[PDB]
RNA sequence: GGAGAGGUA
């Protein structure tokens, strides 16, 4: 059950949950999407495939042609990877698509084909993704994080009370675009409905309602209710609906059947509505005060006259009803009103509208959203009409129907993209309606309503953009006439589309640089989820709720990891679990749970879905089959938790460590810890620095391996195989029988990437983890990268801590370290710097490079050759020269100040058609005779394993072990053998191993024709030449490192070894930390951490004491089996006597600096474990012991606490930021010293310090501080020479910068001017 | 070009870059005097470098100022003793980030070092507010010699010790020596060396060192107290005390004058910081920083001693939590019922809820704190006895150095209830503590806690800088300038109520404030005090005996200086002891005061006295009730119990038409409710007894006959 | 020199 690798170091484990699902591939998200956005897809809804067909075709305006879209295409990369690294260009691949331009005939119908042409049109290069997914533009590879933005569709939102002071809420809706025009209704304070479009000025929404050929009545129709009143013998006898009747009062006697159902100053009791439905009365004989102030519901005219008599939504008065009886009218339709039922919100801004027709309506919606512009019959009906209903211009994504109709109710869940009348009446009544009440307002911190986005969508709209323009050009041209000629590649241009891509990805606020100085740092940055982006909020202008914490967040996104102060809760990163939607939505994972039994099968399960369903917990207390042993369960229901029964529930949670993010699911202990030091040692461990030789952290989560292999560092094997050679540079597998695909056996080949600059100027390399003849399986480690050990993630060092006050050296976070920890030097770090020179070609002609400069001795010139360039592997100093260059009338650059290191790689570039000196020569033919040899090497090495593989499958049927080495491997192929599929094998290896010649023959010339054509670059620039420097930064007190508790600190001091705190055992501790940090910071992790981590060294060192003097696997066995037990039920169970009794050997030589343990965060060892483990040593069970003084040499008192910690080396080095200037350069418009390290800038005197020093009766440092030491020219001239001649005095005079300001004013028509 | 920060006024004008600057990281170097501070060696030489040349060129090494620079420029070895000897007498400034008030830039002497960091005398941190967390500071150079005078005499780190916002001081010993001491100055009940007698702290120390006693434990010893009662004169007096070791060795470092008591106690921060303030107010100011540093020294040397360590075993679950938290569930079990059967509403069964869980958590915290604080019961050798304990939370708690009872009782007990993000509180707490392992959801909810409040805290900071550089824009231009306004007016301070106890009794809110008219004693005509004379500490003593009531004190408010203010209006300086200076910029210094504060702001029946003595109304129109008790008809009548010197001892709001059992100038008693009202609805209480009648009330267009219905009393409205 | 992105106290 145990991998043969594995078992070199097994993890002892503690956590009883048996684990359901392996956590999927981390870097899922993000080669899926841009898989998709550049795919054949026959449906043609995806990437590329779907804007070609959108925008295309394209018809002439006449239109006598027309062009279209057929197919495309992409070539072949122009150059691979690491070539684009090296020189520093983006890798692409061109695009060529197939158009046809076909043309009729005009005078012949319209429909016909006179002619028709074709031709691949080239167009733009579009970046590709690496196997990462990052991607290179300039060697300075990026990556591009997902947003998070509001999706399209509708949403019912509303102020609360925050307005008006009148405490009157206003709901308000808006329908949002994929790509169009937003809209939006809202409600006067005045119960009016107003219209607004794009934030622009208001308007009666009626006006609009009319927009779409809707009159008065049909309007009214549309939203309202008729009562009917019959004019009839006895004064106004009007048919009712006992459902009107409820909330109301009897004004009248209502009676009918003669039976007074209620008199006036009654409210209408239910039983009142009982006993009229029980009479089942229809008609009640109204007076005529009921119809005193109602509103008519269409017009009524005279039949004789045809004069109306009261047009539509009008009042009601006594003479109009005696107009209506004389003109014999019967039926008398009115609208059903109510204040807290039915408000005749509609009425209202209908009377408020000033326009009744559809022309005047269009004329002045087109006025409002175009200011002058005198308009026409025309323009209003056209812009209306393109503006909100050609799809071309408007679209809701298949993403926005489905959410519309969603919203709505409605039962399909795909439709148009573009919106129709139906669908504004239904979303103005489904407003109308949550104003009554019914429905309620729908919050936007849901998960449910936000979505990601991955880079392919981003991508294929900017190149829809891009292609607009083409589209437009190419439609102007063909409006023109001139068409018998033409061809589809001068009417389409490349540029606008090249700029449109290029510019987004080189230059956007989400393709940004990558975080490198780990390997974590990559994962958890690829993984970020942003909030912030085009069309998403601004970091300064968010309130509070959308940094809050939705109780949605809960399995999606981890609520623990965010970088702290100007953007919280914006840079939200993903949880671990998490998928994506089909739509963009986030899903996870549940455990379905039937009617009593916890099933292993999964749902994954959306935002939404999860607020009906009810779900327990993952820590739940099942035994065996699901069946809880507990009754009353706590569960997640809708929003809040709680108890439930045992049967109710529907769902389980997957594994504890569902919840978190990556980068915190490796801090043990963390269910101890506060939040917010949780988060802080999360954002600390992300920022760790490789070590030089790193170590496995004693007290894992393991979730290490998953990260390391996940991460692209690491050369994993893919077939398993075995060792045929191994080297510090490359490495080669005999591949396994099986694995070995029929045809073209080859055997497997990796290279390692040796020292290069990662992005943060840490050298990156990789070391082989294994010796020849070693058996490997399929995704097995192979070589180590950086801050890797074994294929296990291994950021720190773990040291020996005690926790106490020591001299105040650790008085407020200071750490103080003992000398051990720099002298076993297991804590130095490797550093690249990179510097550039370049030969500007300039007035007074170019300047050069060469060897000889003027005024300066032999001495610095030792270090250059004859060509003016030091030699690879120089050891220089701070301020040296590095490339000595020349005034054309000396430009040599130099070291930067400080700097020591050593050279260990040139590189230079010409412009093309320029001679080369003779170090450029030499280190041409250099690269020449590397590629050469190692082509050679590869050839050779694949022909011995082909040739191999012939052996091999001779073997058997005519096998003749004599005659393969009589004849050499030359004539081999040739062999004959029994006819069969063997023969064809042969022949098939024979014709792999020709194709191998010729293909090697030709990548040969091709490796020559990149290295030695010339380097294009910007005008002016003759060459370029490129150093690279290796440092190595050691330790100084001042540098920060700190633990995985948020418990930072500055080292202070070294001591030597013999000050240091010692045991009785005689064993000095490493490292002094301050006891009154836990406290007040309630992180008792760490102190977990420290008694776990003694009792694994105890372990270990009990192992290492039985190994040095010889003792036989008897005891090994016996004792390391007993150690992997004591566990609380644990699912570890590991057996040792299955081992080949070797590997013993070689695990024990493995752990004898110290037992691994891990700890799922949630699922965690509690006391009663540590404290038997710690008993299996030696060790005091208490976790403190007794201590003696390094100086004194008595005892301390008190028993203290001590152990191992895992610790790590952050980077932010002291020696980047101590820094001083005394008198440097000057700025240009001002004259003051320039800002920054990078240029020997000074401080800035803030406003606030200058307020301080007025807070002191200080007057003359300040004066001098802001005239003297950075201001005014003459003052600091003659106050230099002062100082020179040992006078301390000054000469104020006047601030430049001040009569900066007077001319600035003047400019302006402003006259300021100092008096006498 | 000019709005906005980016313009010339705010970017390049009124603050703006200098030479002669350096940036480092700090750290703490705890052996240097409190009056200098470390310095590395590259960045001295790179900041001095034109002195360099001056003193190189007048030894003559170098004839010219490009061979100097090439000397300097390869740091011969001679160049470092030139550094050393600019360096003597050459202060420098040094200044962190955010500089809210005055202290946040002070001087000092450099001392050289041989590292990349700026070592920092400890006790400034707190000045400073600076973590060693990885803050960084800022250094500048005084060229002139009147900027140097400038530092030497103003901002030297030692003439700085007392807030300008308030005479308390400003250099507490802060973290890590005040646990020292208060480890040291305690006492086991039976400890090694117990019972015998000492000749002086010598040999108590001596004792200590051989080990042959304990660091506490009880001994009379004799020592020696100096008594400055005299016109400045230091009486020595001897006598024989009974104390601890510890709390004698600590003895020897205090300066002469003052009393043994004071080093008597447990000594914790307060106690340290009290000592200090009266040290200072009684011997001047050097022998104050002389004896602080000694304090430091000592208070590391002992707590690194005593090797005071925290292990998971410190955190003592109390016993009976589970108990405790079981009966309470079962307690909300039988209100949910209540609630099922529909017999109590849904509120009612959230709030009593709530009220059991709050009384549950209460006595949970209230257990485990007594289990802890007296949990040592130790043999006397006698039988048995008990005393405070030595567990090493509770001695970090109670001394004060780090975390309040709250962050305990979440360690050790049940963490309470959390609040959800709308400000409702959820119904069922968190009932785990962080020695146990909380589950998922509680872990949930309190991470929705903590970004509230980090979100909170940015909001604040970003919103106080503005409110600060506000305030002092607006106050930058008014400066004492005048010695007297010869004025009168005032205002009358007065001891300020709350309608509880004195909030802040008179003796602070006067303290060192020149009077108006002068004070009659209550021997009235009895002249207490001039009425110009500053009233520093005696002063304000006499008038405490006196039990004065309220003061009338010259304000500033009303001062007649045109352009200005005098000096009598104004008052002490609150930053050194005694009257201000003529000249200082008043308005700038208060200004940074009240705002330097802000970052820690929050941004978003029936009358029982209880003492007994004489009761005071005013504001009295009142009348007589048919019971004989007293009714009141006026509004802002306030009750006072005075006591029985006559100085008012407490006071209370009387609300309209509250019914009173006294009259005035009665006696209550402890406890003694004396007043009641209804504070729901508001009557048509009259003045006299008589008939009423309904004058102009007609039925139908003035009044309504609406008679009651369920009673049958005569109603109309 | 100016913009934008990220990061530390
Ligand atoms: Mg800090
Ligand atoms: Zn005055």
């Amino acid at each position: 059950v145990y991998s043969y690798t594995e078992k070199k170091r097994i993890r002892k484990d503690f956590g009883k949950r048996p684990q359901v699902l392996d956590v999927p591939y981390l870097l899922s998200i993000q080669l899926d999407s841009f898989q998709k956005f550049i795919e054949q897809d026959p449906e043609g809804q995806y990437g590329l495939e779907a804007a070609f067909r959108s925008v295309f075709p394209i018809q002439s305006y006449s239109g006598n042609s027309e062009l279209q879209y057929v197919s495309y295409r992409l070539g072949e990369p122009v150059f691979d990877v690491q070539e684009c690294q090296i020189r520093g260009v983006t890798y692409s691949a061109p695009l060529r698509v197939k158009l046809r331009l076909v043309i009729y005939e005009r005078e012949a119908p319209e429909g016909t084909v006179k002619d028709i042409k074709e031709q691949e049109v080239y167009m733009g290069e579009i970046p590709l993704m690496t196997d990462n997914g990052t991607f290179v533009i300039n060697g300075t590879e990026r990556v591009i994080v997902s947003q998070l933005h509001r999706s399209p569709g509708v949403f019912f939102d509303s102020d609360k009370g925050k307005t008006h002071s009148s405490g009157k809420v206003l709901y308000n809706a808006r329908i949002i675009p994929y790509r169009g025009s937003w809209l939006d209704f809202e409600f006067d304070p005045k119960d009016n409905l107003f219209v607004r479009i794009d934030r622009r000025r208001k308007l009666p929404a009626t006006i609009i309602l009319r927009a779409l050929n809707y009159t008065t009545e049909q309007i009214l129709d549309l939203f309202f209710e008729k009562v009917i009143f019959e004019i009839r013998d006895n004064k106004l006898q009007m048919e009712l609906v006992p459902e009107r009747l409820r909330g109301e009062t009897a004004s009248f006697d209502i009676e009918a059947n003669g039976k007074v159902y209620v008199e006036k100053g009654r409210r209408i009791t239910a039983r009142h509505i009982r006993q009229l439905e029980k009479d089942d009365v229809k008609l009640i004989e109204v007076p005529v005060e009921y119809i005193a102030g109602k509103v008519v519901a269409k017009d009524y005219i005279d039949e004789s006259t045809g004069e109306l008599i009261c047009a539509a939504n009008m009042e009601l008065s006594l003479d109009l009803l005696a107009k209506l009886s004389q003109s014999g009218h019967k039926r008398i339709e009115t609208l059903f009103t109510n204040d807290l039922d039915h408000g005749p919100y509609i009425s209202e801004t209908l009377r408020v509208d000033p326009t009744n027709d559809r022309l005047s309506a269009l004329v002045e919606i087109y006025r409002m959203m175009r200011p002058g512009e005198p308009p026409t019959r025309e323009a209003a009906e056209s812009l209306f009409e393109n503006l909100f209903f050609s799809e071309d211009r408007y679209d809701l994504s298949a993403v926005g129907r489905m959410k519309f109709n969603r919203s709505l109710l409605r039962e399909e869940i795909e439709g148009s993209g573009i919106l129709s009348k139906d669908d504004i009446i239904d979303v103005m009544k489904k407003l109308i309606d949550i104003r009554n009440g019914k429905g309620e307002v729908d919050d936007i911190d849901h998960l449910g309503n936000r979505r990601i986005r991955s880079v392919g969508e981003m991508a294929e709209n900017q190149f829809r953009v891009g292609l607009v323009r083409v589209e437009r050009a190419v439609k102007e041209r063909l409006s023109l006439g001139d068409l018998d000629t033409l061809m589809p590649q001068d009417m389409i241009n490349a540029k606008p589309i090249s700029a449109a891509v290029k510019e987004f990805f080189g230059s956007s606020q989400l393709s940004q640089f990558m975080d490198q100085n780990n390997p974590l740092s990559e994962i958890t940055h690829k993984r970020r989820i942003s909030a912030l982006g085009p069309g998403g909020l601004t970091r300064e202008r968010a309130g509070f709720e959308v940094r809050d914490v939705h109780p949605t967040h809960y399995g999606r996104v981890c609520p623990i990891e965010t970088p702290e102060g100007p953007n919280i809760g914006l840079i939200n990163s993903l949880s671990v679990y998490a998928q994506t939607n089909e739509y963009g939505f986030l899903e996870t994972p549940y455990r379905k749970v039937t009617d009593g039994v916890v099933t292993d099968e999964i749902h994954y399960l959306s935002a939404i879905e999860e607020g009906n369903y009810v779900i327990a917990q993952a820590n739940s207390n099942l035994d065996e089959e699901g069946h809880f042993v507990e009754d009353l369960v706590t569960c997640r229901s809708k929003g809040e938790s709680s108890l439930f029964s045992r049967d109710q529930v529907d769902y389980m949670d997957v594994s504890t460590q569902q919840v978190v993010s990556v980068g915190a699911s490796l801090i043990p202990f963390l269910e101890h810890d506060d939040a917010n030091r949780a988060l802080m040692g999360a954002n600390m461990q992300r920022q760790a620095v490789p070590t030089l030789r790193a170590d496995k952290p004693l007290v894992g989560t393991g979730m290490e391996r998953a990260v390391a292999v996940d991460s692209g560092v690491t050369a994993v094997a893919k077939r398993g195989g075995v060792v045929q050679y191994v080297d510090a540079s490359r490495i080669v597998i005999k591949v396994n029988e099986d694995e070995m695909y029929p045809g073209e056996a080859g055997i497997d080949i990796y290279n390692l990437t040796k020292y290069t600059r990662s992005n943060q100027n840490t050298c990156i390399n990789q070391m082989p983890c294994v010796s020849l003849g070693e058996p490997v399986e399929r995704g097995d480690v192979l070589a180590d990268g950086p801050s890797t050990d074994l294929g296990e993630l291994a950021l720190g060092q773990n040291m020996r801590v005690a926790f106490m006050p020591w001299n105040g050296y650790n008085f407020e976070d200071s750490i103080l370290v003992s000398e051990r920890v720099v002298q076993e030097d297991r804590f130095t770090t490797i550093h690249i710097q990179e510097l550039a020179c370049v030969s500007r070609d300039t007035k007074l002609g170019p300047e050069e490079i060469t060897a000889d400069i003027p005024n300066v001795g032999e001495a610095a010139l030792s270090k250059l050759d004859e060509s003016g360039i030091v030699y690879i592997g120089a050891e220089v100093t701070g301020g040296d020269i590095l490339v000595g260059k020349v005034t054309p009338k000396d430009s040599s650059l130099r070291v930067p100040n400080g700097v020591s290191g050593t050279v260990i790689d040139v590189q230079v570039f010409t412009r093309d058609g320029v001679e080369k000196d003779k170090r450029a020569l030499e280190i041409e033919e250099m690269q020449l005779k590397q590629a050469k040899k190692d082509l050679s090497e590869e050839l050779q090495i694949l022909e011995a394993g082909l040739f191999s593989r012939i052996r091999a499958v001779l073997v058997a049927g005519g096998v003749e072990a004599e005659k393969l080495d009589k004849l050499p491997r030359d004539r081999w192929l040739e062999l004959g053998l029994t006819d069969e599929e063997k023969q064809n094998q042969l022949e098939q290896l024979a014709e792999q191993y020709d194709e191998l010649k010729h293909e090697f023959e030709k990548k040969l010339e091709a490796k020559r024709r990149k290295i030695t054509q010339g380097d294009d670059l910007a005008p002016g620039v003759l060459k370029i030449v490129k150093v690279y420097l290796a440092v190595k930064r050691r330790i100084q007190p001042g540098d920060k490192m700190a633990g995985r508790h948020g418990n930072k600190g500055v080292i202070s001091k070294i001591n030597p070894i013999e000050d240091m705190p010692y045991d009785e055992n005689g064993t000095p501790v490493d490292i002094v930390l301050n006891p009154l940090g836990v406290p007040s910071r309630m992180n008792i992790g760490q102190i977990l951490e420290t008694h776990l981590g003694m009792a694994a060294k105890g372990i270990g060192d009990k192992i290492n004491a039985m190994l040095k003097q010889q003792q036989e696997v008897a005891k090994l066995r016996e004792f390391i089996q007993r150690a992997y037990d004591l566990g609380a039920d644990v699912r570890q169970k590991v057996d040792l006597s299955t081992f080949s009794d070797e590997e013993v050997m070689r695990l024990a030589e493995n752990l004898r600096k110290g037992m691994p343990i891990a700890t799922p965060v949630f699922d965690g060892a509690k006391e009663a474990e540590i404290k038997e483990l710690l008993k299996l040593g030696d060790l005091p069970t208490s976790g403190q012991i007794r201590l003696y003084d390094g100086r004194t040499g008595e005892q301390f008192e008190r028993p203290v606490t001590v152990g191992y910690m895992y610790m790590l080396k952050l980077n932010h080095l002291v020696d980047d930021k101590m820094h001083a200037r005394s008198t440097g350069s000057y700025s240009l418009v001002t004259q003051q010293p320039l800002g920054g390290k990078a240029q020997f800038g000074g401080q800035r005197f803030g406003e606030m310090e200058v307020w301080a020093l007025e807070a002191y009766g200080a007057a003359y440092t300040l004066q001098e501080m802001l005239t003297v030491k950075s201001d005014d020219v003459n003052g600091r001239t003659k106050m230099y020479k002062n100082i020179v001649d040992g006078n301390h005095q000054m000469e104020p005079g006047m601030p430049e910068s001040f009569n900066v300001l007077l001319k600035e004013i003047r400019s302006l028509g402003i006259n300021i001017e100092l008096e006498d | 070009m000019i709005k906005g920060k980016q313009g010339r006024f705010r970017q390049n004008l009124l603050g703006k870059r200098v030479d002669y600057s350096g940036r480092s990281v700090i750290t703490v170097g705890p052996y240097l005097r409190l009056h200098q501070c470390g310095l590395p060696k590259k960045m001295a030489l790179e900041l001095f470098k034109p002195f360099i040349y001056g003193k190189l060129e007048l030894r003559g090494l170098a004839t010219t100022i490009k061979a100097a620079k090439k000397m300097v420029e390869r740091e011969e070895a001679v160049v470092w003793d030139i550094l050393d000897e600019v360096i003597r007498e050459h202060p420098v400034l040094l200044n962190r980030a955010p500089t809210l008030h005055r202290l946040g830039i002070q001087a000092f002497e450099p001392v050289l070092i041989e590292g990349k960091a700026i070592q920092l005398h400890p006790l400034v941190c707190a000045a400073y507010n600076a973590d060693f967390d990885g803050d960084q500071m800022a250094v500048h150079v005084p060229l002139t010699l009147e900027a140097q005078l400038e530092a030497r005499a103003l901002m030297m780190s030692t003439n700085n010790i007392l807030s300008p916002a308030n005479g308390e001081p400003i250099i507490v010993p802060s973290q890590d020596v005040v646990l020292g001491l208060y480890y040291m100055t305690r006492d086991c009940v039976n400890a090694k060396g117990e019972g015998m007698v000492l000749t002086g702290p010598k040999e108590a120390e001596r004792l200590y060192r051989s080990g042959l006693a304990s660091l506490h434990a009880r001994v009379k010893v004799r020592i020696t107290e100096y008594e400055k009662d005299a016109n400045g004169e230091l009486v020595a007096k001897t006598s024989l005390k009974d104390t601890t070791v510890g709390r004698a060795i600590l003895w020897m470092i205090v300066p002469k004058g003052l009393p043994y008591s004071i080093v008597n106690q447990a000594l914790g921060k307060k106690a340290i910081s009290k000592m200090l303030n009266t040290c200072y107010r009684i011997l001047g100011l050097k022998p104050t920083v002389i004896f602080a540093d000694q304090i430091m020294y000592t208070g590391f040397a002992y707590a690194a001693r005593s090797g005071a360590s925290v292990g998971i075993d410190d955190m003592v679950i109390p016993e009976k939590k589970h108990e405790i938290i079981s009966e309470a569930e079962a307690e909300v079990a039988e209100i949910q019922e209540q609630f099922q059967s529909g017999l109590v509403t849904a509120g009612e069964r959230y709030n009593k809820v709530i009220d059991i869980w709050a009384a549950a958590n209460d006595r949970v915290s209230k257990a485990m704190m007594d289990n802890l604080q007296t949990e040592t019961v130790i043999n006397r050798d006698g039988q048995e006895e008990k005393q405070v304990s030595f567990n090493s939370i509770y001695m970090m708690a109670d001394s004060g150095a780090r975390g309040s009872a709250a962050q305990i009782r979440q360690l050790a007990g049940m963490r309470g209830l959390m609040a959800k993000p709308d400000g409702s509180i959820i119904e069922t707490p968190i009932t785990a503590n962080f020695r146990e392992g909380l589950n998922v959801l509680q872990y949930f909810i309190s991470t929705h806690g903590a970004r509230k409040g980090l979100a909170d805290t940015a909001l604040k900071t970003a919103n106080s800088g503005y409110l600060t550089r506000r305030l002092v824009d607006v106050a930058q231009d008014l400066v004492v300038t005048e010695d007297d306004c010869g004025t009168h007016e005032g205002i009358m301070m007065t001891p300020v109520i709350e309608g509880g106890d004195v909030k802040e009794p008179l003796r602070d809110r006067v303290l060192g404030r020149v009077t108006a008219e002068d004070v009659l004693k209550p021997g009235t005509a009895d002249i207490l005090v001039p009425r110009n004379t500053l009233l520093h500490e005696q002063w304000c003593d006499l008038l405490e005996e006196n039990s004065v009531d309220a003061v009338k004190v010259r304000s500033v408010v009303s001062c007649d200086t045109d352009f200005g203010v005098c000096a009598h209006c104004y008052g002490r300086d609150l930053a050194r002891g005694h009257i201000i200076n003529k000249g200082e910029a008043i308005g700038v210094i208060a200004a940074q005061s009240i705002g330097e504060p802000g970052t820690q702001l929050t941004m978003r029946s029936s009358i029982q006295v209880k003492n007994k003595g004489s009761i005071k109304l005013s504001n009295v129109k009142s009348v007589v009730n048919s019971s004989g008790k007293l009714v009141i008809t006026s509004r802002n009548t306030e009750l006072k119990l005075i006591d029985e010197f006559g100085r008012t001892k407490e006071s209370y709001k009387v609300p309209y038409g509250a019914v009173l059992a006294k009259g005035d100038g009665e006696q209550v008693a402890g406890g003694e409710t004396v007043a009641n009202w209804d504070p729901h609805t508001m009557p048509v209480i009259t003045e006299v007894s008589g008939f009423v009648r309904f004058t102009d009330m007609i039925d139908g267009q003035t009044i309504t006959r609406q008679t009651d219905e369920l009673t049958g009393l005569s109603s109309l409205v």
